[PDB]
C-alpha cells in the first residue's frame, strides 16, 4: 500500500451521524433527566415558601 | 374511630389517621395498626415528606376525616389538648406530648385536620413541633424546626 491507514479512516459520513446520534440522544436524554429533578426541586422549595 | 395506635412489640410507637381519604403515617415510626383493614394496605413511601400513605378501604371509607388548608392564627385542639399556632409556627407547652406522638392529627374549631405531627423543638417553656401542612394554595409541606427530633 502506497498510503497509510488510521483509526478513523474508515468511519463514513453515515457512520459519524449514527454516532453522533448516539451520543447526542443518550447525553440530551441524561441531562432532561437531571435538568427535571433539579427543577422539581425548586418547585418543592416554592412549595415550601 | 379514626386514629389508630402503632405499635411494634406491644408498645406505642406511633399514630394513623386517616384523613381526606388518604391514611397517614410516618416513615420512622415502626410496627403494624392495631387495625387489619389499615395494617394490611400497602403504603407509598412519600420520604419527601416522612409519609407513608395508602387508600381507604372502601369499608372504612365512612372513617375519614375532613382537613382544610385555612389555618389562621389561634388555637388548635389534639389529643393532648389545646394547640397555639402563630406565626407559621405550631407551639404546645414543655412537656405535652412526646416520642410516641408522631402522626396525630391537629383539629381546628370545626373538627378539620389542620396539620400532622411528626415531632418537635423543645424552646424554653414551650415546645415547637414539626408538621406537615398545606400552604396558602393548599399544597403539602414540611415544616421541621431546626433540630426538631421525630416523636
Amino acid at each position: 500500500a502506497q498510503h497509510t491507514e488510521s483509526f478513523t479512516s474508515a468511519i463514513s459520513a453515515t457512520a459519524w451521524s449514527w454516532i453522533k446520534v448516539l451520543v447526542g440522544g443518550t447525553s440530551a436524554f441524561i441531562v432532561l433527566g437531571l435538568i427535571a429533578t433539579a427543577v422539581v426541586a425548586l418547585v418543592l422549595f416554592f412549595h415550601r415558601h | 374511630d379514626k386514629t389508630f395506635p402503632i405499635m411494634l412489640n406491644g408498645q406505642v410507637n406511633g399514630y394513623a389517621c386517616v384523613v381526606g381519604g388518604r391514611v397517614f403515617k410516618p416513615l420512622h415510626v415502626e410496627g403494624r395498626i392495631d387495625n387489619e383493614q389499615l395494617a394490611a394496605i400497602k403504603l407509598k413511601k412519600a420520604s419527601i415528606y416522612d409519609l407513608e400513605y395508602g387508600d381507604v378501604p372502601q369499608c372504612m371509607k365512612s372513617d375519614t376525616l375532613q382537613y382544610t388548608s385555612d389555618k389562621p392564627p389561634g388555637f388548635y385542639n389534639w389529643h393532648h389538648g389545646a394547640v397555639q399556632y402563630e406565626n407559621n409556627r405550631f407551639t404546645v407547652p414543655r412537656g405535652v406530648g412526646g416520642k410516641g406522638d408522631s402522626g396525630r392529627p391537629i383539629l381546628d374549631n370545626k373538627g378539620r385536620v389542620v396539620a400532622i405531627v411528626l415531632g418537635g423543638v423543645n424552646e424554653g417553656s414551650r415546645t415547637a413541633l414539626s408538621v406537615v401542612t398545606w400552604n396558602q394554595k393548599g399544597v403539602t409541606v414540611k415544616d421541621t424546626p431546626e433540630g426538631s427530633e421525630p416523636w
